[PDB]
């Protein structure tokens, strides 16, 4: 199974330095290439870097110049990419791709997963739940949702389970919205009629990786 | 000191366009404004090149062996300092003279010895961590080396968003091997960009040997491991007819290919460019001969040597029996043929060459004699026989055919 | 560099349709392009390369065509699941060429949308928080409007919408509007109401709640 | 790509075309040549 996965992406403080790491098995990265590419939140692809067999013979955008530099690893054999002079339009998902021959126009492979960096001078700040509530009186409609919001968490991602294991029905997860405060936002929820609301356990479990914060909410009406 | 790789893949050639690129200065004399007629070895326009590449399928390592024939054009597209260096010989041996010309690390060597190669030759370099700058460290092309003559080491042919591109011409006139360059700085990814320049005489060696077969040296990524990238087209020059038109700075900016197509034909006959609205006469169409009728009168009588080579009887030699022989066709060839002969001594002309020689009377001297009185056949020779007998002119001689009859 | 019009920026066709994806460049590429599909929040992956050439692991049913200055990239038979970004991209004087991309998306069946009101619970009144909320989740048509009114009157300049990825059943979005305040505004009001509007309903749904219990 | 046949030889490139013009290249035998 060919893989690349990409680690070392995230908080840097402008101008500073840092390697990122593009880990690589299945294949050989020596007589493959890889390239850096870059895609901006709500924006399009870039491109970065070449390699080819040795990180000297290599290329860079007129966008990055000066600021970024690939290098490659011996025996484990992996590919490193060292930062400088970072500038805070630059904020986006990279990408080390790859090719399979290069002779002939470079056509990349791999497309691996992606990592985010985001370059500023704010400082970690822990999240916040909000819960999504039914109405007391609702009586305008017979079908009610019930949904657990993670609100102000920075960055990605927060995951949801549901009462045990033995419930597993309605699932829906929506993508996230950037905040006024800089942070970021995520809900999941589900509609349902409310017949299995008060008769059926309805339990939101709400889990972070960045803090490992690990919260079970059941959902009751108020008052 | 060779390392045998069979590991390589060996596919059918790829090809592409050569468009009008290949155009090299003739010569080494200044001309400006002016449009000029020469008839030297290029490479014709748009010609089908021989692309090299070390592509994939199983990586596709392409280093392969081309036949020099009549000079080659080469133009690598290079990023990675890979394609470097070269061989030249007819039989890529020990026992032939060879060229090699290795671009190596901050010079270029030109060596003509009697070179034992690798089966697989190139050089390779292998990254330390310590320099960036990669040490040339494995240097296996030949196996040993001796008898090295005119061993040149120069400036080594320079190194130039955009790829290098440099085109080299080889050359080999009477003795004389001529390597033509230019670098482009270029976009295009794999092959020519759309334009035209001309490449530079630089140098011209005094290498006086034969070149038929040639090998290009490659690097090698070590991560044995292989890579390599960027690519190699080859083209083989050809005997034409062009026409250069020389700006006032005296850089070729236009060249015509006087065979390539009738317009570019009729533009080489008006010396010209620009053609007016019209009919032009511009060469001569001739068929040519489909094969090639010698044609001889009918066999008629033959001379009579079955007559006296067989005869029954011998006259004595002090009585020699000398035949006039003419009106006939001489037909030597079944007499030389016949082994039975115990020699056969024709002076001036060789026997193989007599075919066309037409004469106006033969003398047939026949006679008998011993194998060591043979000596006594010589211009003025010497002795009682000799002397007080039959003799030998001391003129021009003719031929003496001889047989043992002990039986 | 080669400057990529890559037109439409944003498709809507039904299953089946055949969709056509034209990617412009300047000067005479041929057939030298390739196309790529990345779908939302995965990695790119290989559709094809030299505009003419099939390679493993993509469905035969993705077909690309066009040379020189214009290039087709035409789907045969339309499924629910090919709503993705495709990216038109090639290489010449150096792939900094990129394309501005196309989002495509497919025209289904008419199904009417849950409707539900997200207020402000008691855990986040204490913080000094108040989101007031309302969701639609799989409307169709795939463009609907959510009004929120206090008061019964229409606010703005203070709401936002959060987009659902297509969910696969349907090939539908999810669209909740969120009215952001205070909890002394929100107290000092009587009713509040959030309305859809759907083709299939003949007149918009209401649906009202309230702060104070008043 | 079409061959011709004149009475003043065989024209390769040109497509015989049955209305006259006036002459623009004289061949031979009456006939002239682009349109």
């Amino acid at each position: 199974e060919v893989q690349l996965v990409e680690s070392g992406g995230g908080l840097v403080q402008p101008g500073g330095s840092l390697r990122l790491s593009c880990a690589a098995s299945g294949f050989t990265f020596s007589s493959y290439a890889m390239t850096w590419v870059r895609q901006a939140p709500g924006k399009g692809l870039e491109w970065v870097s070449y390699i080819s067999g040795s990180g000297g013979g290599t290329y860079y955008a007129d966008s990055v110049k000066g600021r970024f530099t690939i290098s490659r690893d011996n025996s484990k054999n992996t590919l490193y990419l060292q930062m400088n002079s970072l500038r805070a339009e630059d904020t986006a998902v990279y990408y080390c791709a790859r090719d399979r021959w290069a002779s002939g126009w470079l056509a990349f492979d791999v497309w691996g997963q992606g990592t985010l960096v985001t370059v500023s001078s704010a400082s970690t700040k822990g999240p916040s739940v909000f819960p999504l509530a039914p109405s007391s009186k609702s009586t305008s409609g017979g079908t009610a949702a019930l949904g657990c919001l993670v609100k102000d968490y920075f960055p990605e991602p927060v995951t949801v389970s549901w009462n045990s294991g033995a419930l597993t029905s309605g699932v829906h997860t929506f993508p996230a919205v950037l905040q006024s405060s800089g942070l970021y936002s995520l809900s999941s929820v589900v509609t349902v009629p409310s017949s299995s609301l008060g008769t059926q356990t309805y339990i939101c479990n709400v889990n972070h990786k960045p803090s490992n914060t690990k919260v079970d909410k059941k959902v009751e009406p108020k008052s | 000191q060779c390392v045998n790789l069979t590991t390589r893949t060996q596919l059918p050639p790829a090809y592409t366009n050569s468009f009008t690129r290949g155009v090299y200065y003739p010569d080494k004399v200044f001309r400006s404004s002016v449009l000029h007629s020469t008839q030297d070895l290029f490479l014709p326009f748009f010609s089908n090149v021989t692309w090299f590449h070390a592509i994939h399928v199983t990586k596709r390592f392409d280093n392969p062996v081309l036949p020099f024939n009549d000079g080659v054009y080469f133009a690598s597209t290079e990023k990675s300092n890979i394609i470097r260096g070269w061989i030249f010989g007819t039989t890529l041996d020990s026992k032939t003279q060879s060229l090699l010309i290795v671009n190596n690390a901050t010079n270029v060597v030109i060596k003509v010895c009697e070179f034992q190669f690798c089966n697989d030759p190139f050089l390779g370099v292998y990254y330390h961590k310590n320099n960036k700058s990669w040490m040339e460290s494995e240097f296996r092309v030949y196996s040993s080396a001796n008898n090295c003559t005119f061993e040149y080491v120069s400036q080594p042919f320079l190194m130039d968003n955009f790829k290098n591109l440099r085109e080299f011409v080889f050359k080999n006139i009477d003795g004389y091997f001529k390597i033509y360059s230019k670098h482009t700085p270029i976009n295009l990814v794999r092959d020519l960009p759309q334009g035209f320049s001309a490449l530079e005489p630089l140098v011209d060696l005094p290498i006086g040997i034969n070149i038929t077969r040639f090998q290009t040296l490659l690097a090698l990524h070590r991560s044995g491991w292989t890579a390599g990238a960027a690519a190699y087209y080859v083209g083989y020059l050809q005997p034409r007819t062009f026409l250069l038109k020389y700006n006032e700075n005296g850089t070729i900016t236009d060249a015509v290919d006087c065979a390539l197509d009738p317009l570019s034909e009729t533009k080489c006959t008006l010396k010209s460019f620009t053609v007016e609205k019209g009919i032009y006469q511009t060469s001569n169409f001739r068929v040519q001969p489909t094969e090639s009728i010698v044609r001889f009168p009918n066999i008629t009588n033959l001379c009579p040597f079955g007559e006296v080579f067989n005869a029954t009887r011998f006259a004595s030699v002090y009585a020699w029996n000398r035949k006039r022989i003419s009106n006939c066709v001489a037909d030597y060839s079944v007499l030389y043929n016949s082994a039975s002969f115990s020699t056969f001594k024709c002076y001036g002309v060789s026997p193989t060459k007599l075919n066309d020689l037409c004469f106006t009377n033969v003398y047939a001297d026949s006679f008998v004699i011993r194998g060591d009185e043979v000596r006594q056949i010589a211009p003025g020779q010497t002795g009682k026989i000799a002397d007080y007998n039959y003799k030998l002119p001391d003129d021009f001689t003719g031929c003496v055919i001889a047989w043992n009859s002990n039986n | 560099d080669i400057q990529m019009t890559q037109s439409p920026s944003s498709l809507s066709a039904s299953v089946g349709d055949r969709v056509t994806i034209t990617c412009q460049a300047s000067q005479d590429i041929s057939n030298y392009l390739n196309w790529y599909q990345q779908k939302p929040g995965k990695a790119p992956k290989l559709l094809i390369y030299d505009a003419s050439n099939l390679e493993t692991g993509v469905p035969s049913r993705f077909s690309g065509s066009g040379s020189g200055t214009d290039f087709t990239f035409t789907i045969s038979s339309l499924q629910p699941e090919d709503i993705a970004t495709y990216y038109c991209q090639q290489a010449y004087a150096y792939p900094l060429t990129f394309g501005q991309g196309t989002k495509v998306e497919i025209k289904r069946t008419v199904a009417a949308p849950s409707v539900f009101i997200f207020p402000p619970s008691d855990e986040q009144l204490k913080s000094g928080t108040a989101s007031v909320v309302c969701l639609l989740n799989n409307f169709y048509p795939r463009e609907a409007k959510v009004q929120w009114k206090v008061d019964n009157a229409l606010q703005s300049g203070n709401s936002q919408e959060s987009v659902t990825e297509q969910d696969s059943k349907d090939s539908t979005y999810s669209l909740s509007s969120t009215l952001t305040l205070s909890k002394a505004d929100y107290e000092k009001h009587k009713v509040y109401a959030c309305e859809v509007t759907h083709q299939g309903l003949s007149s918009p749904v209401t649906k009202s709640f309230n702060r104070g219990e008043c | 790509s079409n061959v011709f046949q004149t009475r003043a030889g065989c024209l390769i490139g040109a497509e015989h075309v049955n209305n006259s013009y006036e002459c623009d290249i004289p061949i031979g035998a009456g006939i002239c040549a682009v349109a």
